[PDB]
RNA sequence: AGAUAAGGGAAGUCGGCAAAAUAGAUCCGUAACUUCGGGAUAAGGAUUGGCUCUAAGGGUCGGGUACGAUCAACUUAGAA
RNA sequence: CGCCCGUCGCUAGUACCGAUUGAAUGGCUUAGUGAGGCCUCAGGAUCUGCUUAGAGAAGGGGGCAACUCCAUCUCAGAGCGGAGAAUUUGGACAAACUUGGUCAUUUAGAGGAACUAAAAGUCGUAACAAGGUUUCCGUAGGUGAACCUGCGGAAGGAUCAUU
RNA sequence: ACCCACUCGGCACCUUACGAGAAAUCAAAGUCUUUGGGUUCUGGGGGGAGUAUGGUCGCAAGGCUGAAACUUAAAGGAAUUG
RNA sequence: UAUCUGGUUGAUCCUGCCAGUAGUCAUAUGCUUGUCUCAAAGAUUAAGCCAUGCAUGUCUAAGUAUAAGCAAUUUAUACAGUGAAACUGCGAAUGGCUCAUUAAAUCAGUUAUCGUUUAUUUGAUAGUUCCUUUACUACAUGGUAUAACUGUGGUAAUUCUAGAGCUAAUACAUGCUUAAAAUCUCGACCCUUUGGAAGAGAUGUAUUUAUUAGAUAAAAAAUCAAUGUCUUCGGACUCUUUGAUGAUUCAUAAUAACUUUUCGAAUCGCAUGGCCUUGUGCUGGCGAUGGUUCAUUCAAAUUUCUGCCCUAUCAACUUUCGAUGGUAGGAUAGUGGCCUACCAUGGUUUCAACGGGUAACGGGGAAUAAGGGUUCGAUUCCGGAGAGGGAGCCUGAGAAACGGCUACCACAUCCAAGGAAGGCAGCAGGCGCGCAAAUUACCCAAUCCUAAUUCAGGGAGGUAGUGACAAUAAAUAACGAUACAGGGCCCAUUCGGGUCUUGUAAUUGGAAUGAGUACAAUGUAAAUACCUUAACGAGGAACAAUUGGAGGGCAAGUCUGGUGCCAGCAGCCGCGGUAAUUCCAGCUCCAAUAGCGUAUAUUAAAGUUGUUGCAGUUAAAAAGCUCGUAGUUGAACUUUGGGCCCGGUUGGCCGGUCGGAUUUCCAACGGGGCCUUUCCUUCUGGCUAACCUUGAGCUUGGCGAACCAGGACUUUUACUUUGAAAAAAUUAGAGUGUUCAAAGCAGGCGUAUUGCUCGAAUAUAUUAGCAUGGAAUAAUAGAAUAGGACG
C-alpha cells in the first residue's frame, strides 16, 4: 500500500532478428566504439526515436505555438548542451537527422581515447571501470556517461588513484615487497 | 463505509500539500476544523515541508505541545488542525507572523507579515441568517459566527475581523471593480479586479476578472475571495501578486535572474 | 351380513381377489404425448365450523320552456 | 500403366439416437413444519422506599400511689408505591429442515446409425477426353455399391454460326 | 406501308481499352491506396456439415433457423507448356 | 520505430489459410548465473480447511486511590509524589485482507437534499427552573448502591463465577440558589359612562398541534363604523417593522395550550490576589471537562442525467400475495409501494425489454499500437461487497460489526462424558489444491492512527530474510617488447636496411583492477548490506559464460566419425532406405548474452473483422421475385454584394542600439463599428454616458446599460469555438549530477564564521452534464375555412 516505484525499459528489440545489413553496420559501431553488446545500441536507438518522435509530433504543429516554442527550445538546448547537436544547427529538423554514432561520440569511453590518456576506447573501457578517472573531482565508473560539453575541461585522472598519485598500486607495492626480499 | 475514516494515505492527499509519493504509505488527515480538509493545510506540514523548522511527527508534537505555536490568537496544540486560507500563524518565538495565502501555482506561500496585519483577517460571508430570538448572523468562510452585523453585509461579502474579539471592524462589498483573490479550481491564485458578473439562476453564478496585465478569465462566485477595490488591497500580497506568467516568460526570468 | 385392530405394509395369492385409502366445494398448480380438439378432476398442494361485522352487486317513483325518497333480493369477497 | 468414387470386411478414435418413469451435483422455488432474537399482551420470583399500625417487655421524663407522656427488642396485619428476573399471548423479520416441482452442468447404457483416419483388404468403375449413356441442379421412385431412371431446368457443353 | 433525318424508352449486339481485373473478360465487373453518392443482404482455409440437437411451418415428403467434438496444409480460381 | 518471409504448381498469377517474426509490469517451466540500485510475490485451482503465537487498547496538572504497592514528604491531620488494580469516559464501525456475489446493479463524471441524520472538532449560544413558587427546602451544596479490595467456595476445563463485608464518581437517581422593566390575562374595589382601578398569575429553552405575521411597480380624492395618538378634537398625521432564495407553508417571531417533560454546571487542576463593617466576610484570574440550540467540519443516506461484455437455439416481460400510478395512514433520520387499506389498469420492449452466460467487483489505468484500434485490468489509489453459508440483533453518533453476541446449517476442538469453546478472504506459518506464489524474524526509529493522550499501544506500517516476477547500470581483461606477413616513403646501389604501420604466436614482461575476505568508520531503533577504507586478494590447469542453432524461412559447414525410412530431427516446407550440408557426436562457425530457450494466452504482423479499410460473375459469399413497417438516407430555394472608417498580428529599409530593438511606411493576415429599404427584444428606475451640453481657449443644462437592478416576453435543437470542471499516482513533458541511468523531487549559491535563494511546471484526460461566441451545414415551427401582426 505505499506508491509503487516507477520503472522503464530504455531499449527495445529490432523487428527482424538476423540481416546482414544492420548486423555488420552495428557490428563495426561496437568495434569501433568499444561495447560489449548490442544493447547499448539498442538504448541509443532508443533514445533516438523518443526524440524523433518529439520532433515530428512538434513539428506537425506550426510555429508560434507555444508548446513548439518552448519544448523545441528545450530539446534544441539539452541537445547543444549534450554536444550532440552543433550550434549552428538549431532548426529542430537537424535534431530529426541525428543518428546515433553522433549520440557515441559523446560517451567517456570516446571522450578519454579522443582526450589520449588510453590509446585505445577499450583502455579507456577498463580505465573508466578501474576507477583511473574523474569527470570533474569525482570519480565516474560508466562508460555511457554523455558528458555535457564543459567537462572536457575537467576530464582528467583521479586524485586517490595511480596515474594521480598519492599511492603507487597493488601489484606494484607486491613488487616492491618482493624485491625488498630479494634485497634481504 | 460503516463510519468516518481516519487516514489518509499518500497519492490520495490533496496536491497542493507537495507530499512527497515515497517516505510513507500514509499522509496526515487533517482533523475536523473550520476548513474543508482539501482545502486546508495540517501545520505538521506547514511547520515540517515548508518551514523546515522540523523533521517529524515527533519534533512537530514536541513544538505543539509546550504551547509556542499559535494560529488566529488560539494556541490549538493539535498536530492535524486545518489551517486554511487567510488563517495567521504567530509564533512569538522568533516573533514570526505568517498567513497562509496561495501562491499562483495554487499552493500555500509562506507570507511572513507583519504585527499589525496579523493582528486581523479577512472573511467570506457564506450565509446571513436569523438566530434564535432574532438575532442576525453571518457565517463566514472559516465557519466564524458573527452576531448582530451591519444589515447592509449580504452574501459573497467580505468582513474584516478584529481577531482577538469576534467582532466586525469593516466589510467590503461586491460589485465590480473590486479586488479579488482567487480560490479554487484551476485559477486558483490569480488577483483580477471583477469586470462584471452574470447571473445564470439555477446555479454557479459566473464572474468574469481581469488581472493587472489584461488578461481576463471567468470563475465560479464560490471561488472568489474579494480582498479590497482596485489598487490598495487591505492585505499584503505575495510575491507576483497574482499574475500567472507563462512559462515562456518563467523561464525567461529565470535566465535573467541566476 | 356389518365392523374394528398395536408393529410391519402384498412378505399373501395364479393374480392386490376382497377390503382400505381418495372423494364435495373454493383457490393455486398441472407433464410426456397429441389427430392441436384433448390429455385434465392430470399429477400435486392449501382452505372449509360458529359468532360479530365490513364492502360490492338492484327495482319503482320523483325534475323550467348532480341528486332525493321509497321498497326488496340471496350472491360473492374480506376482516376480527 | 494417370487420376478417382462408394458399399462391404478388419483395427482405432470422436460425437449422435437410445429402453432404463437412468444416475449424480448445483441453483431456484410451491407447500408443510419451523429455531432464534426484536416489538407487543401479560406475568410476577425477588429486592426496596414511605405511611402507618397493635400487642408483649426494657429505659427515661412527669400526678409520684395506682397512673400519664416520649423513646427501645419482639412479631402479626394493612395499604401507597418503585425497580423488576424467569415464564407467557399475539405480530413482523425469518434462518434451517422435509417433500415435491423446475432449470442448468457432467454422466452410465444393450443396441442402432454416422464421420474421420489407418491399411497396397473384397466387389465393381460412378466422375475427369464426347471418361466411352455429355455433365450438373431441383424433385420423386428404384437398385449390392458407386449409381440408374422419369419430369422440368442450367452451360460450369462437346454448339457463341444457316437472310 | 415504306425511305431519310432526329428524339425518348427498351431487348441486345460490334470494335477498342482511357480505365478495371488474378486472369478469363467487363461500357460495366469503369469513375476503388488519388481508398467516402444512398442503402439492403451475404462470406472469413478445407472437411465434419447444411450434419446433430432445439424450435417453427407442413397431411406428408420436407422447408426455414442451425452448432460442436474431431480432423487437415493445403483444398480452390484463372491461365501457360506438355 | 506506416517493412514482411517459407509452404498448394511441371512452371505462372491469384484467393486463402498454416507456419515463421517482434513485444508483453502475462504467467509457468528448463538450463545457467559474478556485481550495484529498485522491486512484485498462494489472485487464477479451493470466498477450501486451519495447529500455534501475535494483530486494540488507552491518561493528564486537571473524573474516582486508605493497594494491607513503592517512596520520601517532613509543606501539610482530609488528600495532596509516583502508582498496579478496578469503576468511569472515549476507542474498538478506522486500518488491513480478499474479489465470492453482483450486468442499469456496482462504478465514472455530473447534479440535488426547498427531502434527511451527523459523535468529533471549530465559532457563537440559557439572569426566566425555589412549584399555594411567606418554611414546602442543604445551596458555604443533597441521597443510594456497587466494582476494585478482604474473606468463604464451586467444578476437568473457559477472559466461568456465587454467597458475605466495606468504599468512591464528571457512576446512577434527585435538587435549589440572580436582576429589573415591559406585555398579556384575570380582576378586587371606586363606580362612572371619557369610565378607571388595588392586587394575583403567566410570559426562558426543548417537544407536539393549531392559528397569525413573515409585505411591498404607482399617484390622489369621497364619505360614512368609531373621533385614534394631541388639539386651536378644525383634524396637521406623518412616524408606521418586515431578512433571504430562481422558488417555499423558509429563517425567525407572536398567541392558545400540550409533555409520562428535555436542557438551563451539586465536576476538576494550578495561581492565590484585591476591598474592608478582620469574618475562614465579600469579591477575584488562567484553564480542563460537560452542556441545549444553530452554524461549520469529518461524513453518511438517498438522488438527477449519460455511459457496461456475449447471447433471439431467450420475443414478449411485470402484476396470485407490488407490478405502474392516485388518495390517506403507518414506518423511517427523512423522500418514496418502503409497508398497509381503498381505488384505477397501468409500466418495459426490435432504439434488444425480459431471460440466460460471464473462466464478470467497477474505475483510475496496463500491454501492443503510423493513424484508427484490439486485448487485459484479482492486484500499491478511489468506490463497492464480504468475514464458513444464511438470518437476526445489543451497544453506540456511526455496525445488520463478525479479532461483538444469538439461532440454524456445514465442518471442527477439549473432556475426570456432566459440559465447554469455535471462526487466519489480518501478520507469519501448516495441510490440501494444484503449472503455479516467501520468514511461525526485528522494531515502533520513520509515515501516520487511537486513547483520558508529548510519554502508552499499533504483524497498520517500516527494517531485514527468501526471491533470475519484472526493470536500471555493468566485470569476465588492458598495454608493451621479441618472431612472421603487409602498405606507402628514405635511399632507387643487385631481393639490402628498412623507419611509421595492422594482424598472428607450445614467445616473454612489468603495471591496473575489482569480485571476494576484513581492522575500522559510516550506515541503522539495533544490526545486515550500500557508499568509504587499513591489510590481504589474477596468469590461466586460473577468479575458466551460458542458452539455442548452422538446408530454407532465418546469421552461420558440402568438415570428420557413427546410424542406415532404424534411431531420431523437424513451429512449416521437409531430412533419414550404406557417400545424411537437417539424426547422435567431435571440430569450426553463428545469434543474443548474465541471460537464453520452451509451453500457454494476447497485441502487432491482420487491409485474415476492413469506420478509416476487405470481398461477393468464375476462388467463400447477391435472398427465387416483388411489396413493405422499424432503421438508414433524402432535390433546389429565403442578406448577397457594394462602400466608409477604426484599431490588432506578421512583416519592411529606417537599425536611428551595439547578432538586440523602434517608429511615420508601402502589403498580407485575421477583428470591430457604421451606411447602403437591413430591429441586430424593450418597460420601470436610477450612472445619465459617450452629453445640443463652450464659461474666454477645460464651463452652469443633451438620448439608461457602455455600470447595474428588477421586469414583459421570450421556436426548438444538432454541430463547432472558448472556458469552467474532469483527485492523485500513471502517460507525455520543463528543470535538476540519483557518480550515468531506471529513478526521485530534489536542490543550488556565499566571506560557509551569522546565512541567502530557485523550485516541486505544463499538457492530455473521451462521451454525458454546465456557461459562452458563431450561425454555414442537417433538421424543426410559423399568417391560408386568417379565431394573423402591428396600434
Ligand atoms: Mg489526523
Ligand atoms: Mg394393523
Ligand atoms: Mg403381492
Ligand atoms: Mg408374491
Ligand atoms: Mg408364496
Ligand atoms: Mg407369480
Ligand atoms: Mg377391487
Ligand atoms: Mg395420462
Ligand atoms: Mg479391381
Ligand atoms: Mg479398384
Ligand atoms: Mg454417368
Ligand atoms: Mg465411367
Ligand atoms: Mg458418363
Ligand atoms: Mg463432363
Ligand atoms: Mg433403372
Ligand atoms: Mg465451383
Ligand atoms: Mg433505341
Ligand atoms: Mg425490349
Ligand atoms: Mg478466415
Ligand atoms: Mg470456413
Ligand atoms: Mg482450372
Ligand atoms: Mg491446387
Ligand atoms: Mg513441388
Ligand atoms: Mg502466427
Ligand atoms: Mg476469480
Ligand atoms: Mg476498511
Ligand atoms: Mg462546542
Ligand atoms: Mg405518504
Ligand atoms: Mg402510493
Ligand atoms: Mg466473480
Ligand atoms: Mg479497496
Ligand atoms: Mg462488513
Ligand atoms: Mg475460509
Ligand atoms: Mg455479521
Ligand atoms: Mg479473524
Ligand atoms: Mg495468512
Ligand atoms: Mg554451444
Ligand atoms: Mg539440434
Ligand atoms: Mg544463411
Ligand atoms: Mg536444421
Ligand atoms: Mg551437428
Ligand atoms: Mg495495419
Ligand atoms: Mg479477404
Ligand atoms: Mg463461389
Ligand atoms: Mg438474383
Ligand atoms: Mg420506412
Ligand atoms: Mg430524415
Ligand atoms: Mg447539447
Amino acid at each position: 500500500p505505499r506508491a509503487p516505484r516507477t520503472y522503464s525499459k530504455t531499449y527495445s528489440t529490432p523487428k527482424r532478428p538476423y540481416e546482414s545489413s544492420r548486423l555488420d553496420a552495428e557490428l563495426k559501431l561496437a568495434g569501433e566504439f568499444g561495447l560489449k553488446n548490442k544493447k547499448e545500441i539498442y538504448r541509443i536507438s532508443f533514445q533516438l526515436s523518443k526524440i524523433r518522435r518529439a520532433a515530428r509530433d512538434l513539428l506537425t504543429r506550426d510555429e508560434k505555438d507555444p508548446k513548439r516554442l518552448f519544448e523545441g527550445n528545450a530539446l534544441i538546448r539539452r541537445l547543444v548542451r549534450v554536444g550532440v547537436l552543433s550550434e549552428d544547427k538549431k532548426k529542430l529538423d537537424y535534431v530529426l537527422a541525428l543518428k546515433v554514432e553522433d549520440f557515441l561520440e559523446r560517451r567517456l569511453q570516446t571522450q578519454v581515447y579522443k582526450l589520449g590518456l588510453a590509446k585505445s576506447v577499450h583502455h579507456a573501457r577498463v580505465l573508466i571501470t578501474q576507477r583511473h578517472i574523474a569527470v570533474g573531482k569525482q570519480i565516474v565508473n560508466i562508460p555511457s556517461f554523455m558528458v555535457r560539453l564543459d567537462s572536457e575541461k575537467h576530464i582528467d585522472f583521479a586524485p586517490t588513484s595511480p596515474f594521480g598519485g598519492a599511492r603507487p598500486g597493488r601489484v606494484a607495492r607486491r613488487n616492491a615487497a618482493r624485491k625488498a626480499e630479494a634485497s634481504g | 463505509a460503516r463510519g468516518p475514516k481516519k487516514h489518509l494515505k499518500r497519492l490520495a492527499a490533496p496536491h497542493h500539500w507537495l507530499l512527497d509519493k515515497l517516505s510513507g504509505c500514509y499522509a496526515p488527515r487533517p482533523s475536523a476544523g473550520p476548513h474543508k480538509l482539501r482545502e486546508s493545510l495540517p501545520l505538521i506540514v506547514f511547520l515540517r515541508n515548508r518551514l523546515k523548522y522540523a523533521l517529524n511527527g515527533r519534533e512537530v508534537k514536541a513544538i505543539l505541545m509546550q504551547r509556542h505555536v499559535k494560529v488566529d490568537g488560539k494556541v490549538r496544540t493539535d498536530t492535524t488542525y486545518p489551517a486554511g486560507f487567510m488563517d495567521v500563524i504567530t509564533l512569538d518565538a522568533t516573533n514570526e507572523n505568517f498567513r497562509l495565502v496561495y501562491d499562483v501555482k495554487g499552493r500555500f506561500a509562506v507570507h511572513r507579515i507583519t504585527d499589525e496585519e496579523a493582528s486581523y483577517k479577512l472573511g467570506k460571508v457564506k450565509k446571513v441568517q436569523l438566530g434564535k430570538k432574532g438575532v442576525p448572523y453571518v457565517v463566514t468562510h472559516d465557519g466564524r459566527t458573527i452576531r448582530y452585523p451591519d444589515p447592509n453585509i449580504k452574501v459573497n461579502d467580505t468582513v474584516k475581523i478584529d481577531l482577538a474579539s469576534g467582532k466586525i471592524t469593516d466589510f467590503i462589498k461586491f460589485d465590480a471593480g473590486k479586488l479579488v483573490y482567487v480560490t479554487g479550481g484551476r485559477n486558483l491564485g490569480r488577483i483580477g479586479t471583477i469586470v462584471h458578473k452574470e447571473r445564470h439562476d439555477g446555479g454557479f453564478d459566473l464572474v468574469h476578472i481581469k488581472d493587472s496585465l489584461d488578461n481576463t478569465f471567468v470563475t465560479r462566485l464560490n471561488n472568489v475571495f474579494v480582498i479590497g477595490e482596485q489598487g490598495k488591497p487591505y492585505i499584503s500580497l505575495p510575491k507576483g501578486k497574482g499574475i500567472k506568467l507563462s512559462i515562456a516568460e518563467e523561464r525567461d526570468r529565470r535566465r535573467a535572474q541566476q
